[PDB]
C-alpha cells in the first residue's frame, strides 16, 4: 500500500505545512471542516489507499501528519484557523517555550521532553497505517526547532524505523537574504545529523524562490505565505504519481534508487518548470519541450547555485498533466544535446522520467495559474558543494574567536561536537569534489 | 440474558456462504481520478493486512 | 436401520451443532417448525439416522444438549432451527464449569452425569441399532471437555460395540481464548485416547485461514466457521443418509483410517471453497476438486500436511460423477508425489461416492487424512504443558477438586507417548 | 440463576457505589423511581408488580454519607435498610472498625447478608469496595470479609479496593491503615483488583482532558470498569466470562490474586469524531502503560496472566488478531512458564453514556485486567512510608489504646515482607 | 494437445499483456466476460491453447498477472478485457521493487515466488501437454527483471523440456526512463542466456520509428506501441492457433532458428503496417509484404540489420497465399542480398503459411531474424554498464538487499562472451 508520513518541525515547517495540506485539500476535495461533500462519497466507502489521509468513520478524514514545534504561538493559529475541524487535535503538538535559534535547546535541554510525546504520535501513526513508504520532514535549519529537534527526531526514527525512506525538504540559509545572526551555527550542527539519518534531502533556499516570484510572478512583494503555497506545489508534484496514477509511475522508493550514487551523497536541487502568473498564461505556449528548457535554467533553481558551475549526476523529471510519453522522450534528446549543461561522464543514462495524468490543482486565491502540463525537475549535482561550502566559510568565520558560543555551551552541548560538525561538513567538501571528477 | 444481534452478520458476502452462485458480482470504484479498485466492506485488510 | 445418536457439550458445542442441524434439517427439508416440506423422495427415506417420529409428522433431533450453565441452552433455543430440539433433553446444571477441567470432570460434573446418562439410554433403546455416537466438544474448555470425556467414559463402558465420532476444536498455537487451554487438553486427550474410537480435530487459526484467504471473507465471526465445521460434519455420514455408486459407513470409515487403535486423531477439511467473486471462473469437476481437497490451505486443522507423510487417508464425495475417473484421479495423487504417503499401505485412498450433493452444490467432497503431521498439534500443547506445571502454575484451582498432581503426570506421560508412535512412522 | 451481591464499606464505597448504581440503572432502563417502562437479574430483584431494588448494601459507619443517599435522588430505589449507618465512624483508625466500633454493626451487617443471599437461588461472588486509606474501609472491610469466607465457604469474594498512591494521599495515617488491611484481605479475598487515585486521576487529565476534574468523574469511569467486568452476565455474547471464569483464569497461585485494571478508550466528544477507533487501535491502547488505573510501571514487570473483556461491535477475529500482534510487541513482556496467557470475552451489547458525562458514544469498548510482577511495586512504596513511621512508634498510641496489641503491626509487616519475597520469586526466570 | 502458459511481469509486462490478450481474444471472439460470440467455426477448434474452459461457456486465460506493486493490478482488471482474468492468478506484492533488480530477484521475491510458483504449477497441471511457456518483462525495471528472471530460473528447473517464450524489452540508445538501467538489463541478460530457451529482443525507440515513420500516427498512444507488441505476439503462435498450409508450431520454429543453444536472441519484425491516409492506395501482395519484412527500420530492435549478417530467418505468414509464390519470393532475398546471410548455412528462411489471417487485414506476415546485428545493442547496453561499475556508482542500492560485486563481474563475463559469440559468425 502507499502512504507517507508528513512530519513538520518548527516555524517554517508549520507555514509550508499550513500551504502543503491547503493543497492536498483541494487535489483530493477534502473540505477544511475534514468532510468530502455527499456527492464524491457516495461510492465505496472502502479507502484501499489514500498516501496522505485515513478514512475515520463515516465521511470523516484525518491527515497523516503531526505538527510538532516547541513554540505554542505558531500551532494555534492552525488550531483558531479555518482548517481547525481537519487536523487531529492531539497530532498538533506544542510546548511551553521554544528553542530560541538554539541548536543545544532543541536538541539536549528542551527538546528532549516533547520528542517522546512526538514519538508517540508516529506509533500511533505508524499501525494505523499498511503500507508505510517514506516519512516527509519540512524543517528549517536556520531555526533551533528545525535544527534541534528536527536531529532529535530524526535520531529516533532511524533506529525505531529501521529501512524506512525518510525524504526531508529542508530550508537552508541564504547567502544574502537571510533573518537570523546563527544562521552558520544551526545549519553545519544540522549537517551532521541530516547527513546519515535522511535518506534523500531536497534542498531549498530563500532568495532563490524569491528571484522566482519577482521574476516569473512579476510580484514585487513577496512573503512567505506566497512562497509556501508553490514549495508546497513541488512537494505534491513530487508526490503525484502515488495518489494518481499516469503512464509511467514513479514512487517515492523509486526516487533513492535512481538519484543518489553514493549515500553520502544525498542533497538535491529543485525545480519547478511552468511558474507563470495568471495574466501571462494564456498568451504563453507551455509546450512540453518549452517547460522542459526552462526547468534546468540556472533562474528556475529554487536553491541558489549556477548549474554550469557543477555537473548534474542524475535528474528526475516529474511530468503532470497532458504529457505523450513521447515528447518528454524528444524533450530529453534536446536538454542532452545541449552544451550548457554537463552530464557527468560516468552516467550515461542520467533522466528518470515519470508521468501523471492529472493537472495541477489551483489555489483559490493563488497566485499561479492552471496550466495543462508541469514539470517537477529534481536532479543530483556537483553544484551542491557550493552551497554547503559558503556556509563552512561563515562558520568559520565566527568560531575564529568563538562568538554565540556560550548559549550553545551553557544549554548541555560541549565546546568539541562544534569542531565535529565542521570536520564532516569538511569531509562532505571534498566528497563532492571526488565524485564530479573525472 | 438479553439476545443481541451478532455484529459480524452485516457483510453481503457471508448472507449465502457455501453456495455456488456464479451470478454475484464484484463492483469498483474510482476516487477522483485515482486508480480503479475492487469495492469491498473491508477490502483494505483482504489487500495489504495491516501493519 | 442405523442410527447416530448426537451430544453437545459446553459453549462451542452448542453452538457448533445449533448450525449442524441447521444445515441437516435444510438438507433433508425439515422446516424451522418441524415440519416435512421436501419436494424428494430421496430425502424422507433415510430420516431414522438423525430423526425420531413424532406425532403429527414433527421430527425432533436425537440431540442431547448438555452443560453447565443455563445461558448457553437459551441462545440455542432462541436462534433459528433451535426450536426442532426436545426441551426434555436440555440437561444443564446452574454453577458453571469455569473452564476448570477438574470441576467438570469430579466436582459439579458428577451431579450432572447421572441425569445426562439418563437421556442418551431413553434415545439409545428408543431407537433399533445403532451405528455410533457423534459428540462435539472442545479441548481447552472445562464444561465440555471435563464432562464431555467423562460422559464419553461412561458411554464406552455401556455400550462397548458402537462407534464413536468426537469434533473436538483443539487449542491454537498462534491465538488463545483462555489462559489453561495445556491443562484441559492434555487432561482431555488421556480420556480420548482410550475411549473415544475416531477423533476429528478442528482448529479455529485454520478456519480463520479458510475465510480469509480462500474464501476472502473480510468479516466472518463464529456464525460462519460453524457453517464450515457443519459441512463437514455431514460429509462424514452423507453416505447413511443417502445411497451412492460406493457406500461406505461409518465402520467402514473406521476400518480403513485406522491401522493401530491409537492412529485414531485426523484431521479434516471440506473440498469446494472459492470466494464469492471468483465462482464463475472455477469451473466444477472433479479434477480441479482433488487439488483444493488436498491443499495444504484446505486442512482445517494446525497440521501442516506436507510435514508429515500420509498414513491412511479417505474421500467422502458427494454428488453427479464417474468412478472410472475418481479412481484415476486418486492413484494419480499416490502418484504424482509418492514421498508424501507412507511406504508399507499400498491404495492409502478409500473413495466413496454419494449421489445426492449438498444443497446449493452440484458437487462436493469431504477429506479425512491421517498422517503423522498431527503431531505437531499434540505436541506444542505438550510443551506449553510442561513450562506451566514444573511451576505449579494454575494448579490450586484443579487439586482443590479431588484431582492430584498424578493425574497430570499419567496425562503428560500419554501425551509423550502418543507424539512417539507418530514420530516412528514418519521415519 | 445468575446473581451477584455487591457490598459496599466506607466513604470511597457509598460513593463509588452511588456512581456504580446510577449507570447500572442506566444499562437496563431502570428509572430513578425504581420502575422499569429478563436481563436485569443478575443486579436487580425483582420486587412485587414492575418494581426493583438493588442486590447490594451500603454500609458506613459515618452517617453522613448514608444519609446523602437516603436524601438523594435514588431515595425510592434502595430498601431503606439496605443503606446501614452508625453512630461514629472509624476515624482513619484500623483497630476501631475492627474492634470497638465495628463489632456493633458487623451482626446487623451479616443479617442482611443472608437476607439478599437466601433471595437469590445461585450466587457466584460477593462484590466488595473499600478503599484502605480510611478507617472503616480497612477496619470494617477487614471484619466482614472474615465473616464473610467462614459463613459462605468456596465462595468468590471479587475484591475492588483503592490502595494510596505514592504522591497523592489525603491523610497521614494510610500507610499505617493499608498495611493492616493487606493482612486480612491477603487470604480472605479471593480475587483483588487495585484501583489508584493518581493513576486515574492522569487518565482524565491526558485522556478526557479536563483540568479540574473532582472524585465524581472518577467514579463515572469506574463504574465503566466495574460494568464491564460484569456485563457477561447481563447480556449475551460470543464468549461470556463469567465472575468463576475470572478466578481460575487470572490467579496461578493462591497468594498471588492483586491485579491491575485497564479501560481502553478513554474518549472525549470532540476527541470521538476525529479518532478512527477500531480493535486494533483499543488493544494497543489497553495495554498503553498510561491508560492503567494502577500507578505503575508495566515496562518493569512481568505480565502473569491477562483478561480481555471486549463489549461492543467486535468481530472474534480482530480481537484475535490484535493479540497476535500484542504477544509480537517487545516492549511488553510475558512470564516465561506462562505461554498461552491471553483470556478474551466478548460482549455484544455496546457501553452505554450517562447524560452529563465525559465519556463519549463508542462502538467497542475493552476492559483489560491483568495480573503483574510490577504490583510489587505498589507494595514497595506502601512498605517503604510505613516501616518509615514505625521506626520510632508514631501514630501508634491511637492504635494501641483502642484494643490493638502492638506486636500487631510486626505480623502484619511480616506479612507484607513476604509478599514481596513471593511476586520476585514467581516472577524469576527458570 | 499444445497448450501455452502466459506469465506477466511489472509495469511493461501486465501492459504489454493486456493489450496481448485485448487483440489474442478478439480474434476467437471472446468478450470481455469470456463468452464465444465469433462467427465462424475454427475459432473454437483451438481454445485450449489461450483459454481454459469454465462452467457457463465461459473462457478464462491461462494468464499470471506478477508484480511487487499493487497499482499495476488495479491497472489490469480495470482497463479493457480487464475482467477476463482469474482472480486466483492476481498475485502480487506490497511495496514494489522500485526498479532494483536485487529487490526483486533476492529481497522481495522469496516471499512471492514462492506465491507465483503455486499459480503456476496449478495451471500446468490442469493443462494435459504444455508446448510450453510465455513471458512477457521488462529488463529496464526490477519488478519484471529481477523477479522475472528469478521466475524462469525456478521454472527451468522444474519443466526442462518445455520451451521458453522471453518477450523482453531493453534499454534504449537514444533516449530512456530509468537512470539504473544498464544494471538492470545486464544482470537479466546474463540469467536469461542460460535459462530461456529462445527469447524476443523489444525496445520502445525502435517502435517508436515504426510508430512515426511507417504508421505515421502524429501523437502515438503508449499502448500503440503496446499493439505492435501484441500483433506480433499473437503472430509467434498463429500457426498454433488454426490450421495452416505449412504446420510450424513453437518447437518447430525454435529448432529451425538457433544453430547453436547460446544464440536464442532474435530481432523481430511486423510486416502490414500502413497509415490509415495509405490503407487505400496499397495493394497487399507477398512481394509487398516481403519489401517491408527485411526493410531495416521495420524491425523491433535498434540493431541495424545492414551492419551484421542475417545467421538465420523465419517467417511466418498469415491468410490465403501462394506456396510458390513464398517460397521463389524468399529465394529472390538471400540471391540478391547474400552478404548479409551467413554462407556455411544454406537456405537460411524457413517460411510458414497459415490460412487464418488475423482481423482486419486478409493477409499479414509475422519475420523473426537471429542475426549477428543484435551484438550492437548487447555491447551498447554493455558500455554503459562499464562507465557506471568502475567508480561503483548506484552500487550500493544493489549491494543492499545481499548481493556481492562478484555477481556484477560475473554479468560482464556472459555478456561479454555473447557479444564476443556473436562476432565470430560476422566475419
Ligand atoms: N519558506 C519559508 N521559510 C521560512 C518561513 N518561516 C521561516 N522560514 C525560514 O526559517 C528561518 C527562521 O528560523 P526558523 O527555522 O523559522 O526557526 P524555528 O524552526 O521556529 O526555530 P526556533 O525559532 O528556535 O523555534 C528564516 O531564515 C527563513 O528562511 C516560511 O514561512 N516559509
Ligand atoms: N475514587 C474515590 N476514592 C475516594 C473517594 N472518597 C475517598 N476516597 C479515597 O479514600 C481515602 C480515605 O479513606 P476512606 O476509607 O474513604 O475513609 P472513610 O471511608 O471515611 O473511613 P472513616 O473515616 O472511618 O469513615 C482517600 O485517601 C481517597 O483516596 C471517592 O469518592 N472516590
Ligand atoms: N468452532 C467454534 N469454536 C468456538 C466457538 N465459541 C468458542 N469456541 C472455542 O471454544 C474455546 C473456549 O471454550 P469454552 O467455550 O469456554 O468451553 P466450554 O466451557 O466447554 O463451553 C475457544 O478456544 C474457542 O476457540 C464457536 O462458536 N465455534
Ligand atoms: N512498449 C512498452 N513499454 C513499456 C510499457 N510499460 C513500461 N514500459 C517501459 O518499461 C521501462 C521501465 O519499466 P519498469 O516500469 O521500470 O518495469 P518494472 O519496474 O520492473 O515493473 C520504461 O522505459 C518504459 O518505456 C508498455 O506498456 N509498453
Ligand atoms: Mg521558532
Ligand atoms: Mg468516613
Amino acid at each position: 500500500m502507499r502512504e507517507v508520513i508528513s512530519i513538520h518541525i518548527g516555524q517554517a515547517g508549520i507555514q509550508v505545512g499550513n500551504a502543503c495540506w491547503e493543497l492536498y485539500c483541494l487535489e483530493h476535495g477534502i473540505q477544511p471542516d475534514g468532510q468530502m461533500p455527499s456527492d464524491k462519497t457516495i461510492g465505496g466507502g472502502d479507502d484501499a489507499f489514500n498516501t496522505f489521509f485515513s478514512e475515520t468513520g463515516a465521511g470523516k478524514h484525518v491527515p497523516r501528519c503531526i505538527f510538532l514545534d516547541l513554540e505554542p504561538t505558531v500551532v494555534d493559529e492552525v488550531r483558531t484557523g479555518t482548517y481547525r475541524q481537519l487536523f487531529h487535535p492531539e497530532q498538533l503538538i506544542s510546548g511551553k517555550e521554544d528553542a530560541a535559534n538554539n541548536f543545544a535547546r532543541g536538541h539536549y535541554t528542551i527538546g528532549k521532553e516533547i520528542v517522546d510525546l512526538a514519538l508517540d504520535r508516529i506509533r500511533k501513526l505508524a499501525d494505523n497505517c499498511t503500507g508505510l513508504q517514506g516519512f516527509l520532514v519540512f524543517n528549517a535549519v536556520g531555526g533551533g526547532t528545525g535544527s534541534g529537534l528536527g536531529s532529535l527526531l530524526l535520531e529516533r526514527l532511524s533506529v525505531d524505523y529501521g529501512k524506512k525512506s525518510k525524504l526531508g525538504f529542508t530550508v537552508y540559509p541564504s547567502p544574502q537574504v537571510s533573518t537570523a545572526v546563527v544562521e552558520p551555527y544551526n545549519s553545519v550542527l544540522s549537517t551532521h545529523s541530516l547527513l546519515e539519518h535522511t535518506d534523500v534531502a531536497v534542498m531549498l533556499d530563500n532568495e532563490a524562490i524569491y528571484d522566482i516570484c519577482r521574476r516569473s510572478l512579476d510580484i514585487e512583494r513577496p512573503t512567505y505565505t506566497n512562497l509556501n503555497r508553490l514549495i508546497a506545489q513541488v512537494i505534491s508534484s513530487l508526490t503525484a504519481s502515488l495518489r494518481f496514477d499516469g503512464a509511467l509511475n514513479v514512487d517515492i522508493t523509486e526516487f533513492q534508487t535512481n538519484l543518489v550514487p553514493y549515500p553520502r551523497i544525498h542533497f538535491m536541487l529543485s525545480s519547478y518548470a511552468p511558474i507563470i502568473s495568471a495574466e501571462k498564461a494564456y498568451h504563453e505556449q507551455l509546450s512540453v519541450a518549452e517547460i522542459t528548457n526552462a526547468a534546468f535554467e540556472p533562474a528556475s533553481m529554487m536553491v541558489k547555485c549556477d548549474p554550469r558551475h557543477g555537473k548534474y549526476m542524475a535528474c528526475c523529471l516529474m511530468y503532470r498533466g497532458d504529457v505523450v510519453p513521447k515528447d518528454v522522450n524528444a524533450s530529453v534528446a534536446t536538454i542532452k544535446t545541449k552544451r550548457t549543461i554537463q552530464f557527468v561522464d560516468w552516467c550515461p543514462t542520467g533522466f528518470k522520467c515519470g508521468i501523471n495524468y492529472q493537472p495541477p490543482t489551483v489555489v483559490p486565491g493563488g497566485d499561479l495559474a492552471k496550466v495543462q502540463r508541469a514539470v517537477c525537475m529534481i536532479s543530483n549535482s556537483t553544484a551542491i558543494g557550493e552551497i554547503f561550502s559558503r556556509l563552512d566559510h561563515k562558520f568559520d568565520l565566527m568560531y575564529a574567536k568563538r562568538a554565540f558560543v556560550h548559549w550553545y555551551v551553557g544549554e548541555g552541548m560541549e565546546e568539541g561536537e562544534f569542531s565535529e560538525a565542521r570536520e564532516d561538513l569538511a569531509a562532505l567538501e571534498k566528497d563532492f569534489e571526488e565524485v564530479g571528477a573525472e | 440474558r438479553r439476545q443481541l444481534h451478532t455484529p459480524g452478520d452485516a457483510d453481503p458476502a457471508k448472507e449465502a456462504l457455501l453456495t455456488w452462485k456464479p451470478e454475484m458480482r464484484v463492483g469498483q470504484f474510482v476516487k477522483n481520478g485515482g486508480l480503479a479498485q475492487e469495492n469491498r466492506v473491508r477490502g483494505h485488510t483482504l489487500r495489504a493486512t495491516a501493519g | 436401520m442405523r442410527e447416530i445418536v448426537h451430544i453437545q457439550g459446553g459453549q462451542c458445542g452448542n453452538q457448533i451443532g445449533a448450525k449442524f442441524w441447521e444445515v441437516v434439517s435444510d438438507e433433508h427439508g425439515i422446516d424451522p417448525t418441524g415440519t416435512y416440506h421436501g419436494d424428494s423422495d430421496l430425502q424422507l427415506e433415510r430420516i431414522n439416522v438423525y430423526f425420531n417420529e413424532a406425532t403429527g409428522g414433527r421430527y425432533v433431533p436425537r440431540a442431547i444438549l448438555m452443560d453447565l450453565e443455563p445461558g448457553t441452552m437459551d441462545s440455542v433455543r432462541s436462534g433459528p432451527y433451535g426450536q426442532i430440539f426436545r426441551p426434555d433433553n436440555f440437561v444443564f446444571g446452574q454453577t458453571g464449569a469455569g473452564n476448570n477441567w477438574a470441576k467438570g470432570h469430579y466436582t459439579e460434573g458428577a451431579e450432572l452425569i447421572d441425569s445426562v446418562l439418563d437421556v442418551v439410554r431413553k434415545e439409545a433403546e428408543s431407537c433399533d441399532c445403532l451405528q455410533g455416537f457423534q459428540v462435539c466438544h472442545s479441548l481447552g474448555g472445562g464444561t465440555g471437555s471435563g464432562m464431555g470425556t467423562l460422559l464419553i467414559s461412561k458411554i464406552r463402558e455401556e455400550y462397548p460395540d458402537r462407534m464413536m465420532l468426537t469434533f473436538s476444536v483443539v487449542p491454537s498455537p498462534k491465538v488463545s481464548d483462555t489462559v489453561v487451554e495445556p491443562y484441559n487438553a492434555t487432561l482431555s486427550v488421556h480420556q480420548l485416547v482410550e475411549n473415544a474410537d475416531e477423533c476429528m480435530v478442528l482448529d479455529n487459526e485454520a478456519l480463520y485461514d479458510i475465510c480469509f484467504r480462500t474464501l476472502k471473507l473480510t468479516t466472518p465471526t463464529f456464525g460462519d466457521l460453524n457453517h464450515l465445521i457443519s459441512a463437514v460434519m455431514s460429509g462424514i455420514t452423507c453416505c447413511l443418509r443417502f445411497p451412492g455408486q460406493l457406500n461406505a459407513d461409518l465402520r467402514k470409515l473406521a476400518v480403513n483410517l485406522i491401522p493401530f487403535p491409537r492412529l485414531h486423531f485426523f484431521m479434516v477439511g471440506f473440498t469446494p471453497l472459492t470466494s464469492r467473486g471468483s465462482q464463475q471462473y472455477r469451473a466444477l469437476t472433479v479434477p480441479e476438486l482433488t487439488q483444493q481437497m488436498w491443499d495444504a490451505k484446505n486442512m482445517m486443522c494446525a497440521a501442516d500436511p506436507r510435514h508429515g507423510r500420509y498414513l491412511t487417508a479417505s474421500a467422502l464425495f458427494r454428488g453427479r460423477m464417474s468412478t472410472k475417473e475418481v479412481d484415476e484421479q486418486m492413484l494419480n495423487v499416490q502418484n504424482k508425489n509418492s514421498s508424501y504417503f507412507v511406504e508399507w499401505i499400498p491404495n492409502n485412498v478409500k473413495s466413496s461416492v454419494c449421489d445426492i450433493p449438498p444443497k446449493g452444490l452440484k458437487m462436493s467432497a469431504t477429506f479425512i487424512g491421517n498422517s503423522t503431521a498431527i503431531q505437531e498439534m499434540f505436541k506444542r500443547v505438550s510443551e506449553q504443558f510442561t513450562a506451566m506445571f514444573r511451576r505449579k502454575a494454575f494448579l490450586h484451582w484443579y487439586t482443590g477438586e479431588g484431582m492430584d498432581e498424578m493425574e497430570f503426570t499419567e496425562a503428560e506421560s500419554n501425551m509423550n507417548d502418543l507424539v512417539s508412535e507418530y514420530q516412528q512412522y514418519q521415519d
